[PDB]
Protein backbone atom coordinates (compact mmCIF):
# COMPACT_ATOMS: atom_id res chain seq x y z
CA UNK A 1 0.00 0.00 0.00
CA UNK A 2 2.99 3.11 0.94
CA UNK A 3 4.79 2.49 -2.41
CA UNK A 4 2.11 3.65 -4.01
CA UNK A 5 0.31 7.44 -3.25
CA UNK A 6 2.23 7.20 -0.20
CA UNK A 7 -0.39 4.66 1.27
CA UNK A 8 -2.88 7.53 1.41
CA UNK A 9 -0.32 8.78 4.55
CA UNK A 10 0.80 12.45 4.93
CA UNK A 11 4.09 11.29 6.24
CA UNK A 12 5.34 8.04 7.14
CA UNK A 13 3.59 4.77 6.11
CA UNK A 14 4.33 0.84 6.77
CA UNK A 15 3.05 -2.25 4.95
CA UNK A 16 1.72 -4.47 7.71
CA UNK A 17 0.96 -8.75 6.88
CA UNK A 18 -1.88 -8.84 4.87
CA UNK A 19 -4.25 -5.77 3.70
CA UNK A 20 -2.86 -3.68 6.19
CA UNK A 21 -0.53 -0.64 6.56
CA UNK A 22 -0.67 1.73 9.47
CA UNK A 23 0.50 5.51 8.92
CA UNK A 24 3.06 7.20 11.32
CA UNK A 25 4.45 10.82 12.20
CA UNK A 26 7.33 12.78 12.96
CA UNK A 27 8.35 13.76 16.38
CA UNK A 28 6.51 16.77 17.11
CA UNK A 29 3.27 15.42 15.81
CA UNK A 30 0.50 13.18 16.28
CA UNK A 31 -1.87 10.88 14.18
CA UNK A 32 -5.53 11.99 13.79
CA UNK A 33 -8.72 9.55 14.11
CA UNK A 34 -8.91 9.42 10.52
CA UNK A 35 -5.53 7.11 10.64
CA UNK A 36 -3.65 9.67 7.88
CA UNK A 37 -2.84 13.07 8.95
CA UNK A 38 -0.64 14.62 11.37
CA UNK A 39 -1.28 17.51 13.62
CA UNK A 40 1.51 19.40 15.28
CA UNK A 41 1.97 19.02 19.30
CA UNK A 42 4.76 21.30 19.84
CA UNK A 43 5.06 25.10 18.87
CA UNK A 44 8.18 24.65 16.34
CA UNK A 45 7.42 21.30 15.02
CA UNK A 46 10.15 20.16 11.62
CA UNK A 47 9.32 21.13 7.98
CA UNK A 48 7.17 23.84 9.18
CA UNK A 49 7.96 27.67 8.45
CA UNK A 50 6.01 29.85 11.46
CA UNK A 51 5.82 32.96 10.12
CA UNK A 52 4.00 31.62 6.97
CA UNK A 53 1.92 29.73 9.27
CA UNK A 54 1.00 32.18 11.44
CA UNK A 55 -0.36 34.13 8.11
CA UNK A 56 -3.08 31.41 7.36
CA UNK A 57 -3.35 30.80 11.29
CA UNK B 1 23.17 30.73 -5.31
CA UNK B 2 22.79 31.90 -9.34
CA UNK B 3 19.69 32.99 -10.96
CA UNK B 4 17.41 32.64 -7.49
CA UNK B 5 15.38 35.76 -5.08
CA UNK B 6 16.44 36.44 -1.65
CA UNK B 7 15.06 34.07 0.72
CA UNK B 8 11.95 36.36 2.93
CA UNK B 9 13.82 36.37 6.70
CA UNK B 10 12.29 33.62 8.54
CA UNK B 11 11.22 31.38 5.53
CA UNK B 12 14.29 29.45 5.40
CA UNK B 13 14.73 29.14 9.00
CA UNK B 14 16.60 25.63 9.06
CA UNK B 15 19.66 27.02 7.07
CA UNK B 16 22.76 27.65 9.12
CA UNK B 17 26.08 29.43 8.41
CA UNK B 18 28.86 27.38 9.16
CA UNK B 19 32.32 29.86 10.27
CA UNK B 20 35.84 29.12 10.83
CA UNK B 21 37.94 31.91 12.24
CA UNK B 22 35.04 34.15 11.70
CA UNK B 23 34.87 33.79 7.89
CA UNK B 24 32.43 31.94 5.61
CA UNK B 25 33.12 28.30 5.57
CA UNK B 26 30.03 26.43 4.08
CA UNK B 27 25.95 25.70 4.70
CA UNK B 28 24.20 23.41 6.44
CA UNK B 29 20.27 22.25 7.70
CA UNK B 30 19.42 21.78 11.40
CA UNK B 31 17.66 18.83 11.87
CA UNK B 32 17.04 18.72 15.47
CA UNK B 33 18.19 21.20 18.53
CA UNK B 34 21.73 19.97 18.13
CA UNK B 35 21.78 18.41 14.80
CA UNK B 36 23.37 20.05 11.82
CA UNK B 37 23.65 18.25 8.17
CA UNK B 38 26.48 19.50 5.92
CA UNK B 39 28.68 18.26 3.25
CA UNK B 40 32.41 16.39 4.31
CA UNK B 41 34.54 18.04 1.84
CA UNK B 42 33.77 21.51 4.11
CA UNK B 43 35.97 20.15 6.59
CA UNK B 44 38.42 18.38 4.31
CA UNK B 45 41.08 21.45 5.36
CA UNK B 46 40.28 22.09 8.54
CA UNK B 47 43.51 22.52 11.10
CA UNK B 48 41.89 23.98 14.15
CA UNK B 49 38.91 21.81 14.46
CA UNK B 50 37.98 24.22 17.96
CA UNK B 51 36.97 27.26 16.07
CA UNK B 52 34.12 26.07 14.09
CA UNK B 53 30.79 28.31 14.75
CA UNK B 54 27.35 27.26 13.30
CA UNK B 55 25.13 29.83 13.11
CA UNK B 56 21.36 29.77 13.18
CA UNK B 57 18.61 32.25 12.48
CA UNK B 58 20.74 34.08 9.98
CA UNK B 59 20.05 35.92 7.43
CA UNK B 60 21.55 39.85 6.25
CA UNK B 61 25.57 38.73 7.26
CA UNK B 62 25.85 42.86 7.18
CA UNK B 63 23.90 43.30 10.23
CA UNK B 64 23.01 41.99 13.37
CA UNK B 65 19.35 41.49 14.43
CA UNK B 66 19.24 39.04 17.41
CA UNK B 67 17.83 36.46 16.02
CA UNK B 68 21.17 35.10 15.25
CA UNK B 69 22.20 32.29 17.66
CA UNK B 70 25.75 30.57 17.61
CA UNK B 71 27.33 27.82 18.58
CA UNK B 72 30.55 25.72 18.57
CA UNK B 73 30.52 22.88 16.86
CA UNK B 74 31.22 19.97 19.02
CA UNK B 75 31.43 17.13 16.43
CA UNK B 76 32.17 16.41 12.60
CA UNK B 77 31.32 12.97 12.12
CA UNK B 78 32.15 12.09 8.23
CA UNK B 79 31.51 8.67 6.53
CA UNK B 80 34.31 6.41 6.17
CA UNK B 81 33.86 6.03 2.55
CA UNK B 82 33.94 9.62 1.77
CA UNK B 83 37.34 10.62 0.10
CA UNK B 84 38.56 14.14 0.91
CA UNK B 85 38.69 16.22 -2.30
CA UNK B 86 35.89 13.94 -3.88
CA UNK B 87 32.17 13.88 -4.17
CA UNK B 88 30.89 10.57 -3.07
CA UNK B 89 29.96 10.28 0.01
CA UNK B 90 29.72 14.13 0.23
CA UNK B 91 28.13 14.65 4.05
CA UNK B 92 28.72 15.73 7.20
CA UNK B 93 26.80 15.22 10.24
CA UNK B 94 27.82 18.12 13.29
CA UNK B 95 26.85 18.09 16.86
CA UNK B 96 26.34 21.77 18.45
CA UNK B 97 28.14 22.61 21.83
CA UNK B 98 25.00 23.52 22.94
CA UNK B 99 21.12 23.12 21.39
CA UNK B 100 19.53 26.33 19.58
CA UNK B 101 16.49 27.40 21.02
CA UNK B 102 13.69 27.20 18.46
CA UNK B 103 12.07 30.23 17.63
CA UNK B 104 10.06 32.28 14.19
CA UNK B 105 13.24 31.90 12.74
CA UNK B 106 14.81 28.92 13.81
CA UNK B 107 13.68 25.73 12.82
CA UNK B 108 14.59 21.96 11.88
CA UNK B 109 13.98 20.67 8.45
CA UNK B 110 12.45 17.41 9.15
CA UNK B 111 14.93 14.12 8.76
CA UNK B 112 12.50 11.63 6.68
CA UNK B 113 11.83 7.79 7.14
CA UNK B 114 13.88 5.85 4.05
CA UNK B 115 11.03 4.52 2.68
CA UNK B 116 9.04 7.82 2.51
CA UNK B 117 11.95 9.58 0.98
CA UNK B 118 12.53 6.66 -1.72
CA UNK B 119 9.10 6.15 -2.42
CA UNK B 120 7.63 9.52 -2.51
CA UNK B 121 9.83 12.21 -2.08
CA UNK B 122 12.26 11.15 -4.66
CA UNK B 123 9.32 11.90 -7.23
CA UNK B 124 8.49 15.18 -6.13
CA UNK B 125 9.48 17.41 -9.56
CA UNK B 126 10.73 20.59 -7.59
CA UNK B 127 12.52 21.11 -4.13
CA UNK B 128 14.11 24.58 -2.51
CA UNK B 129 17.98 25.31 -2.72
CA UNK B 130 19.65 28.19 -0.56
CA UNK B 131 22.35 29.49 0.32
CA UNK B 132 24.79 32.42 0.57
CA UNK B 133 27.08 31.64 -1.92
CA UNK B 134 28.28 33.50 -4.91
CA UNK B 135 25.55 35.18 -6.87
CA UNK B 136 27.53 34.04 -10.25
CA UNK B 137 30.00 31.46 -11.20
CA UNK B 138 33.60 33.97 -9.98
CA UNK B 139 31.13 36.30 -8.66
CA UNK B 140 30.73 37.76 -5.21
CA UNK B 141 28.94 36.19 -2.40
CA UNK B 142 25.33 36.99 -1.35
CA UNK B 143 24.90 39.46 1.99
CA UNK B 144 21.16 38.45 1.65
CA UNK B 145 20.59 34.58 1.85
CA UNK B 146 19.02 33.48 -1.27
CA UNK B 147 17.15 30.57 -2.43
CA UNK B 148 16.15 28.39 -5.59
CA UNK B 149 13.42 25.91 -6.68
CA UNK B 150 15.19 23.62 -9.07
CA UNK B 151 13.41 20.48 -10.83
CA UNK B 152 15.50 17.01 -9.56
CA UNK B 153 16.54 14.80 -12.54
CA UNK B 154 16.81 10.52 -12.26
CA UNK B 155 20.48 9.46 -12.85
CA UNK B 156 19.99 8.20 -16.41
CA UNK B 157 18.21 11.56 -17.39
CA UNK B 158 21.15 13.54 -16.10
CA UNK B 159 24.08 11.38 -17.85
CA UNK B 160 22.18 11.86 -21.52
CA UNK B 161 21.14 15.54 -21.12
CA UNK B 162 25.10 16.34 -19.88
CA UNK B 163 30.17 9.83 -12.56
CA UNK B 164 26.95 10.32 -10.49
CA UNK B 165 26.79 7.34 -8.30
CA UNK B 166 24.05 5.62 -6.34
CA UNK B 167 24.88 8.32 -3.43
CA UNK B 168 23.94 11.38 -5.37
CA UNK B 169 21.10 13.42 -8.03
CA UNK B 170 21.41 16.05 -10.26
CA UNK B 171 19.28 18.55 -9.73
CA UNK B 172 18.43 22.69 -11.66
CA UNK B 173 19.60 23.49 -14.97
CA UNK B 174 21.75 23.03 -17.66
CA UNK B 175 21.39 26.57 -19.57
CA UNK B 176 23.53 28.18 -17.05
CA UNK B 177 21.21 30.80 -15.29
CA UNK B 178 20.38 28.90 -12.52
CA UNK B 179 22.49 27.14 -10.34
CA UNK B 180 23.39 26.45 -6.51
CA UNK B 181 27.30 27.81 -6.61
CA UNK B 182 30.13 27.79 -4.88
CA UNK B 183 29.48 28.90 -1.15
CA UNK B 184 26.35 26.94 -0.99
CA UNK B 185 28.28 23.36 -0.46
CA UNK B 186 26.53 22.02 3.00
CA UNK B 187 23.48 23.58 2.75
CA UNK B 188 19.59 22.05 2.08
CA UNK B 189 17.80 20.67 -1.21
CA UNK B 190 14.71 20.64 0.85
CA UNK B 191 10.84 18.69 -0.76
CA UNK B 192 7.75 20.13 0.39
CA UNK B 193 4.94 17.06 0.81
CA UNK B 194 1.73 17.78 1.69
CA UNK B 195 2.06 20.94 3.85
CA UNK B 196 5.68 19.50 5.48
CA UNK B 197 9.54 19.87 4.24
CA UNK B 198 11.79 17.24 4.40
CA UNK B 199 15.30 17.12 4.04
CA UNK B 200 16.13 15.19 0.64
CA UNK B 201 20.01 17.09 -0.63
CA UNK B 202 22.57 18.52 0.06
CA UNK B 203 24.82 21.16 -1.85
CA UNK B 204 27.59 19.00 -2.65
CA UNK B 205 30.13 20.35 -5.53
CA UNK B 206 31.57 20.88 -8.83
CA UNK B 207 34.59 22.77 -10.67
CA UNK B 208 32.51 25.88 -11.19
CA UNK B 209 29.17 26.73 -11.46
CA UNK B 210 25.96 28.03 -13.68
CA UNK B 211 27.89 26.25 -16.67
CA UNK B 212 26.15 25.48 -19.78
CA UNK B 213 25.56 21.22 -20.07
CA UNK B 214 25.67 20.56 -16.49
CA UNK B 215 23.72 20.24 -13.58
CA UNK B 216 23.77 20.75 -9.39
CA UNK B 217 25.18 17.79 -7.71
CA UNK B 218 23.59 17.05 -4.31
CA UNK B 219 24.33 14.19 -1.80
CA UNK B 220 21.26 11.86 -2.06
CA UNK B 221 20.18 12.34 1.87
CA UNK B 222 18.04 9.16 1.47
CA UNK B 223 21.16 6.67 1.41
CA UNK B 224 22.03 8.34 4.90
CA UNK B 225 19.05 8.01 6.88
CA UNK B 226 19.92 4.87 9.35
CA UNK B 227 23.39 6.09 9.30
CA UNK B 228 22.40 9.67 10.45
CA UNK B 229 20.06 8.25 12.93
CA UNK B 230 22.45 5.94 14.83
CA UNK B 231 24.95 8.24 14.95
CA UNK B 232 22.36 11.12 16.71
CA UNK B 233 21.65 7.91 19.37
CA UNK B 234 25.14 7.59 20.33
CA UNK B 235 27.23 9.30 23.07
CA UNK B 236 29.56 12.22 21.96
CA UNK B 237 33.32 10.94 21.71
CA UNK B 238 36.52 13.66 22.61
CA UNK B 239 38.11 14.53 19.59
CA UNK B 240 35.82 17.33 16.77
CA UNK B 241 36.58 14.56 14.01
CA UNK B 242 35.03 11.80 13.63
CA UNK B 243 34.95 9.21 10.81
CA UNK B 244 32.16 6.31 11.17
CA UNK B 245 31.76 3.67 9.44
CA UNK B 246 29.24 3.69 6.17
CA UNK B 247 27.19 1.72 6.23
C1 LIG C 1 41.33 17.71 -0.22
C2 LIG C 1 41.19 18.57 -1.45
N1 LIG C 1 41.86 18.50 -2.57
O1 LIG C 1 41.46 19.36 -3.37
C3 LIG C 1 40.46 20.10 -2.87
C4 LIG C 1 39.72 21.25 -3.57
C5 LIG C 1 40.25 19.62 -1.61
N2 LIG C 1 39.30 20.01 -0.65
C6 LIG C 1 39.18 21.23 -0.15
O2 LIG C 1 39.97 22.14 -0.44
N3 LIG C 1 38.18 21.42 0.75
C7 LIG C 1 37.97 22.68 1.48
C8 LIG C 1 36.71 23.42 1.08
C9 LIG C 1 35.93 23.95 2.09
C10 LIG C 1 34.78 24.67 1.71
C11 LIG C 1 34.41 24.88 0.37
C12 LIG C 1 35.24 24.34 -0.62
N4 LIG C 1 34.95 24.49 -1.96
N5 LIG C 1 35.93 24.86 -2.94
C13 LIG C 1 35.33 25.02 -4.09
C14 LIG C 1 33.93 24.76 -3.91
C15 LIG C 1 32.91 24.78 -4.93
O3 LIG C 1 33.18 25.05 -6.12
N6 LIG C 1 31.67 24.42 -4.53
C16 LIG C 1 30.51 24.32 -5.30
C17 LIG C 1 29.29 24.40 -4.63
C18 LIG C 1 28.08 24.34 -5.29
C19 LIG C 1 28.07 24.06 -6.65
N7 LIG C 1 27.06 23.89 -7.60
C20 LIG C 1 27.68 23.70 -8.80
N8 LIG C 1 27.04 23.50 -10.02
N9 LIG C 1 28.98 23.72 -8.66
C21 LIG C 1 29.29 23.95 -7.34
C22 LIG C 1 30.52 24.07 -6.67
C23 LIG C 1 33.76 24.42 -2.57
O4 LIG C 1 32.60 24.10 -1.95
C24 LIG C 1 36.39 23.62 -0.27
CA1 LIG D 1 22.23 39.09 10.56
CL1 LIG E 1 40.29 18.16 18.43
Amino acid sequence: ICVNENGGCEQYCSDHTGTKRSCRCHEGYSLLADGVSCTPTVEYPCGKIPILEKRNA
Amino acid sequence: IVGGKVCPKGECPWQVLLLVNGAQLCGGTLINTIWVVSAAHCFDKIKNWRNLIAVLGEHDLSEHDGDEQSRRVAQVIIPSTYVPGTTNHDIALLRLHQPVVLTDHVVPLCLPERTFSERTLAFVRFSLVSGWGQLLDRGATALELMVLNVPRLMTQDCLQQSNITEYMFCAGYSDGSKDSCKGDSGGPHATHYRGTWYLTGIVSWGQGCATVGHFGVYTRVSQYIEWLQKLMRSEPRPGVLLRAPFP
